RNA sequence: AAACUCAGUUGACACAAAAUAGACUACGAAAGUGGCUUUAACAUAUCUGAACACACAAUAGCUAAGACCCAAACUGGGAUUAGAUACCCCACUAUGCUUAGCCCUAAACCUCAACAGUUAAUCAACAAAACUGCUCGCCAGAACACUACGAGCCACAGCUUAAAACUCAAA
RNA sequence: GAGGAGACAAGUCGUAACAUGGUAAGUGUACUGGAAAGUGCACUUGGACGAACC
């Protein structure tokens, strides 16, 4: 399992999130262990809505392997996003 | 430096002085002559001309030394070598004729030995080739292979493994140990010549 | 492949100091060129970097010649002052 | 007669002789000091093999087979076995710039083999094939 | 003898197109160049194999050790005596060009 | 690391490319041309003369049929990286090769037009010294713009010719 | 409706160019890529190769 990082901020464009997110939804592909940090460019829920819209594109492909933490002395968040395993997506089919 | 750099080290060396003068090649004269117009630095309160002074055993206290504490160190050194030479007078006294001539009681010449046994033949140094150190093996000086040898004896000494056990005692029986080629000493010169042969194929990477 | 094997590119050791013998093959190589051909046949040089390197090799050996030329010329003035003081 | 670089010519009445053998009976001592690995098999004086030895059959892995130090451990190996097999004197030939180039004849002596001449069977192409394109580091 | 250098640059009264380009002018400096900057691994490699098939107990590789002492030794002596050597010059030679300049110009 | 279980010697074997010579500076209008042999063959007894026509024009590229050792865009895998759609490693295709057509572009640059002449009284700078006569081609602030429109062309994401508006006091 | 250019004008993702700009740069062309751009083939120096021998 390889380890993608990525760093974001709070005030990320839109487009530029957009091609991240393609980034990321071919890690998960790949199956990668995609930690995500994101740092203030600001609340807290303001930048895990970050990781909740990247993972809004992600319905049935990606998960967190880790959920958001405060790290960095709380200046950023961090996650780790992993592919859903075969149960897990068989799960989700059914669901 | 309070000395000028015409000072120059004296030489401490009765011999020296009262060697005949046919015995002087016409370089050696010289030599003579021109000291005789030379300031002399004085000479330090460390040597003298006595024949019991032994320079080895010397450096070994200064090295041995902690925070200026001469006395202390010069204490532990001849209790080193006090303790060395009973040591051995009881195993020559407790073994048979036969050993007796191998049995040596000389704790000066035991020291030597030991340290010259502890000596390492090749050290580890970091050589850079592009940009990257890598500790490739190198001939270590005379200097540097004897300052190596004092250096691990004290500092093998000075564990705190060994608990309770006052200086003297310790360093006798590790003394012992090297002039025998046994104990940690030898071992850590032992792991150091494994190690430059386990990297023995970076030898080109030295320059000089 | 189908000339005669032992002629070409092969040289006898004297005595047993194949140390020697290397060195003469090896001088034999570089002033052949071999082994500079084979340095750069080891990745293709494209005909212009090539030509470009020859050319640059040409103005080195003119200049280098030509000082050549000058330092042995003027070596004989490297004589003691004559009218040293005046 | 006078010591002369040149080898002697096939077919020509030569004086010259090794453990009573002409210089065509000599067994050939075939060096490859490819970039990072170097070969040794020396062969009869009919291509009938005797020994091999390479810096990765050495143990030597990865980048350390690249070095003049396996080059070296070969060339021992090789000349072990080409003894035991019945192999005194030798012409090398060698065919190619690697570092084990002179390494490798270094061990083949130091492991007992005596070496008569060496040949440098390099391949060097007239052009011929293209090599592959350089390096951008 | 120089290789030539008629009709070799691009200038006028040049029909031919160049044979040199050369990127500085072809003409002599008044200088030359600065001198441009492991030892005895052999007995090195004999000690350690000694003391790989030995287990490292130097009382019976004495002599390989010492060789590889004695070697050390004259390694160093030989640096020494290199660099005293080393001390015709570059300094020299651009003394000597100083005195006899190239005279590109017209005076 | 991935990849292959292929690797060494010897012998047979190209529709690929053409060490050394070449430190030569030649041939051709330019593009180009440096393995060998042969055949054919290198216009003009006065110069200049194409957006105004004819013939060419490296590499890349298209169409169809062959070759394929090696190299190799793309793609796939390894590795590195925060990421690495790159640099580094491996595999392989288009493609490079031959034939018949297209395509008509290059930092196609020696950025220095052709012809004739001079070295004398120099010449912004640098570059490859400064000029004279004659002829054709071209240029007239930058950007818009190797652009839009129009036109021509075997070109259909193309090439050639090629503006204007808005903007600025610079470039 | 949408595109293109220019300007006003503060941000987002990179750091492509200017130093050998950290893979020298660029021309033609082909494929590819948020994006500057990467790579292949040929070409240019509007780069250098340190300018006696080492
Ligand atoms: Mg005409
Ligand atoms: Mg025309
Ligand atoms: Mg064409
Ligand atoms: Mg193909
Ligand atoms: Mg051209
Ligand atoms: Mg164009
Ligand atoms: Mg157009
Ligand atoms: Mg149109
Ligand atoms: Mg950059
Ligand atoms: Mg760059
Ligand atoms: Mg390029
Ligand atoms: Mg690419």
């Amino acid at each position: 399992t390889l380890r993608k990082e990525l760093i974001l901020s709070s005030n990320i464009g839109q487009h530029d999130l957009d091609t991240k997110t393609k980034q990321i939804q071919q890690w998960i592909k790949k199956k990668h262990l995609v930690q995500i940090t994101i740092k203030k460019g600001v609340s807290e829920n303001e930048m895990e809505e970050i990781f909740h819209q990247i993972l809004q594109t992600m319905p049935g492909i990606a998960t967190f392997s880790s959920r958001p933490q405060a790290v960095q002395g709380g200046k950023a968040l961090m996650c780790v996003l992993r592919a859903l395993s075969k149960n897990e997506e068989k799960a989700y089919k059914e669901t | 430096s309070r000395y000028s750099p015409e000072f120059k080290d004296p030489l401490i060396d009765k011999e020296y002085y009262r060697k005949p003068v046919e015995e002087l090649t016409e370089e050696e004269k010289y030599v003579r002559e021109l000291k005789k117009t030379q300031l002399i630095k004085a000479a330090p309160a460390g040597k003298t001309s006595s024949v019991f002074e032994d320079p080895v055993i010397s450096k070994f206290t200064n090295m041995m030394m902690i925070g200026g504490n001469k006395v202390l160190a010069r204490s532990l050194m001849i209790q080193t070598l006090e303790a060395v030479k009973r040591k051995q007078f009881e195993k020559y006294h407790a073994a048979s004729a036969e050993e007796q001539a191998t049995i040596e009681r000389n704790p000066y010449t035991i020291f030597h030995q030991a340290l010259k046994n502890c000596e390492p033949m090749i050290g580890l140094v970091p050589i850079l080739k592009g940009g990257r150190f890598y500790q490739v093996p190198v001939p270590l000086p005379d200097r540097r292979r004897r300052f190596l040898a004092m250096k691990w004896m004290i500092t093998e000494c000075r564990d705190k493994k060994h608990q309770r056990t006052l200086m003297p005692e310790k360093l006798s029986h590790k003394l012992l140990e090297a002039f025998h080629n046994q104990g940690p000493v030898i071992k850590r010169k032992h792991d150091l010549h494994k190690m430059a042969e386990a990297n023995r194929a970076l030898a080109h990477y030295r320059w000089w | 492949a189908k000339h005669l094997k032992f002629i070409a590119r092969t040289v006898m050791v004297q005595e047993g100091n194949v140390e020697s013998a290397y060195r003469t093959l090896n001088r034999i190589l570089t002033m052949d060129g071999l082994i500079e051909d084979i340095k750069h046949r080891r990745y293709y040089e494209k005909p212009c970097r090539r030509r470009q390197r020859e050319s640059y090799e040409r103005c080195r050996r003119i200049y280098n010649m030509e000082m050549a030329r000058k330092i042995n010329f003027l070596m004989r003035k490297n004589r003691a002052d004559p009218w040293q003081g005046c | 007669t006078k010591f002369s670089i040149y080898p002697p010519i096939p077919g020509e009445e030569s004086s010259l002789r090794w453990a009573g053998k002409k210089f065509e009976e000599i067994p050939i001592a075939h060096i490859k000091a490819s970039h990072n690995n170097t070969q040794i098999q020396v062969v009869s004086a009919s291509n009938e093999p005797l020994a091999f030895a390479s810096c990765g059959t050495e143990g030597f892995r990865n980048a350390k087979k690249g070095t003049g130090i396996a080059a070296q451990t070969a060339g021992i190996a090789a000349a072990a076995r080409a003894k035991q097999k019945g192999v005194i004197h030798i012409r090398v030939v060698v065919k190619g710039l690697g570092p084990g180039r002179l390494s490798a004849m270094h061990g083949l002596i130091m492991g007992g083999l005596e070496v008569i001449s060496i040949t440098d069977n390099t391949p060097i192409p007239h052009n011929g094939c293209r090599p592959r394109k350089a390096r951008k580091l | 003898a120089t290789p030539s250098l008629r009709g070799r640059l691009a200038r006028f009264g040049n029909p031919r197109k160049p044979v040199l380009k050369p990127n500085k002018p072809l003409i002599l400096a008044n200088r030359v160049g600065e001198r441009r900057r492991a030892t005895c691994i052999t007995e090195m490699s004999v000690m350690m194999a000694c003391w790989k098939q030995n287990e490292f107990r130097d009382d019976a590789c004495r002599k390989e050790i010492q060789g590889f002492l004695d070697c050390a030794a004259r390694a160093q002596e030989a640096r020494k005596m290199r660099s005293i050597q080393e001390t015709l010059l570059p300094n020299k030679l651009n003394k000597l060009l100083q005195r006899f300049p190239n005279k590109p110009y017209l005076s």
